[PDB]
């Protein structure tokens, strides 16, 4: 499970994998971890699936009522605070890491990270899930703030493809969504079109010389690939 | 045997006097609303008159939105209506939270009618003096299209669908005009502009003042945009000028 959100000028870009696994078996290979709360606020949920689904739908049911009552759009701080409160008074029973990202006309685009513990940190870019730790040292190197909308979604897809290539718990479709002043737009690039994969990476084409032929010299010359040879 | 009319009890001839006096509270504030539905849309027009000229002309209203898809007008005692909306809104969230779909319109009308019947049974509570009209568009089955709906709930709880309802001050003259207009044409075949012309003509027939644009607010639900929304004065003026001929 890998989820991430990156903020740019206009709004935010959410990206995530699509695979729920039972430890070592792919239960669902086309899952959807980007849950909408409002029209312009989404959440990427990681950890357990039942707990985060209950939380997402409870908070979205709250947000629908607040917005109808006040009659004007909802900030992202509201939704992030609701999530933090809930995931804080259930912190012993649930294992739920949330990334709440959205756009409001007041403060532009915003990304909040609510980890397992239950805190709430408002960031410029957030990562989460079991396969995240492979992305930190990817963002420290290849990421610069102030990107455009298109280059942002390209970088997000690239980050997720580098995260689920090495991680076992992650994989499948790459699902991204862009939230900004215009309509929120979605995109799902499959695995057979991903911007990276360790099978098509030409540095992993030549194999490790492990099966040495029974030979007379100590020169290593590659594997033994047939019985005659 | 002395009072018979200060609490919820039956009087000798078989009437609930507190529910018979709650029909005189709706017609008290002198407001009048007309809701109509054409082939593709629902319109609700209400008098929105602020005789005082120091009051914000956009603060006091009658149209509320119960759900993104269902709106309502509240005729009668002004605060009551407001409170009622809150109840409706609550029942939506529960429903929206407990079953996972947005609440139908007939279900909301039935539940808001039942809540009204409970007050007419216990001695303590006072019946809500407000004739609520929920307008919306519902999913029609076996074809998937959206069908317009207008539901009315009284202080007693007499919920009912409608083709065109009128509520409030001089509502009988408005209903008579609508009935006379219906005997000729077919309301479920008219278009939105004609329907709004008929609604405005009924309202101007019931009060007889040839209303201007700033005294009425119009709310609409359309098959194209299913959400309830109120239409600007730049559109109501176009129907006023057309009724003028």
């Amino acid at each position: 499970t890998t989820i991430l959100a990156v903020s740019y000028n206009g709004g935010v870009v959410l990206a995530a994998d699509s695979r729920t696994s039972s430890g070592t078996y792919v239960v669902n290979r086309a899952s959807n971890k980007l849950t909408k709360l409002t029209k312009k606020i989404y959440c990427c949920r990681s950890g357990s699936a039942a707990d985060t689904q209950a939380l997402a739908e409870r908070v979205s049911n709250y947000l629908g009522s607040y917005q109808t009552d006040i009659g004007a759009g909802v900030n992202v701080a509201t939704a992030a605070n609701l999530f933090q409160k809930m995931c804080y008074m259930n912190r012993w029973n649930i294992s739920a890491g949330i990334i709440v990202a959205g756009y409001d006309p007041i403060n532009g685009g915003s990304v909040y990270s609510i980890p397992s513990g239950g805190s709430c940190v408002k960031l410029d870019y957030a990562l989460g899930g079991s396969g995240s730790i492979f992305l930190y040292s990817f963002f420290d190197a290849n990421y610069k703030p102030g990107m455009s909308k298109s280059e942002c979604v390209a970088f997000c897809q690239r980050a997720v493809a580098h995260a689920y290539s090495r991680d076992g718990s992650s994989g499948g479709l790459i699902r991204t969504i862009t939230l900004d002043a215009d309509e929120p737009e979605d995109q799902t690039i499959p695995w057979n079109r991903s911007p990276y994969c360790m099978e098509k990476d030409p540095k992993y084409v030549t194999q490790a010389t492990q099966n040495q032929p029974f030979s007379s010299s100590a020169k290593i010359t590659g594997n033994r690939m047939s019985s005659t040879g | 045997a002395g009072f018979d009319k200060y609490i919820t009890v039956f009087s000798p001839e078989g009437s609930l006097y507190q529910v018979e006096y709650a029909f005189k509270a709706v017609t008290y504030p002198g407001l009048l609303t007309v809701a109509i539905r054409c082939k593709d849309a629902v319109l609700v027009v209400t008098q929105h008159l602020i005789p005082d000229r120091l009051m914000r002309p956009d603060s006091v209203t009658a149209l509320y939105e119960v759900t993104p898809n269902i709106g309502c007008c509240m005729t009668g005692r002004a605060p009551d209506g407001r409170a009622l909306v809150q109840r409706a809104r609550e029942e939506a969230s529960d429903y929206q939270y407990r079953y996972g779909v947005e609440i139908p319109i007939a279900v909301l009308a039935k539940r808001m009618g039942d809540k009204a019947q409970v007050r007419t049974q216990q001695a303590g509570l006072r019946p809500m003096g407000v004739v609520s009209t929920f307008i919306g568009m519902d999913q029609s089955d076996q074809d998937g299209s959206l069908k317009p709906q207008i539901y009315t709930v009284d202080p007693a709880g007499w919920t009912g669908g409608h083709i065109a309802c009128a509520a409030g001050k001089k509502q009988v003259e408005a209903m008579a005009f609508l009935e006379k207009r219906q005997k000729s044409t077919e309301l479920d075949a008219l278009t939105q502009k004609e329907a709004a012309m008929i609604a405005l003509a009924a309202l101007q027939s019931a009060i007889g003042t040839a209303v201007k644009a700033k005294e009425v607010e119009v709310g609409r639900c359309t098959a194209a945009n299913p959400a309830f929304q109120r239409v600007p004065n730049s559109e109501v003026e176009e129907w006023l000028t057309a009724v003028a001929e």
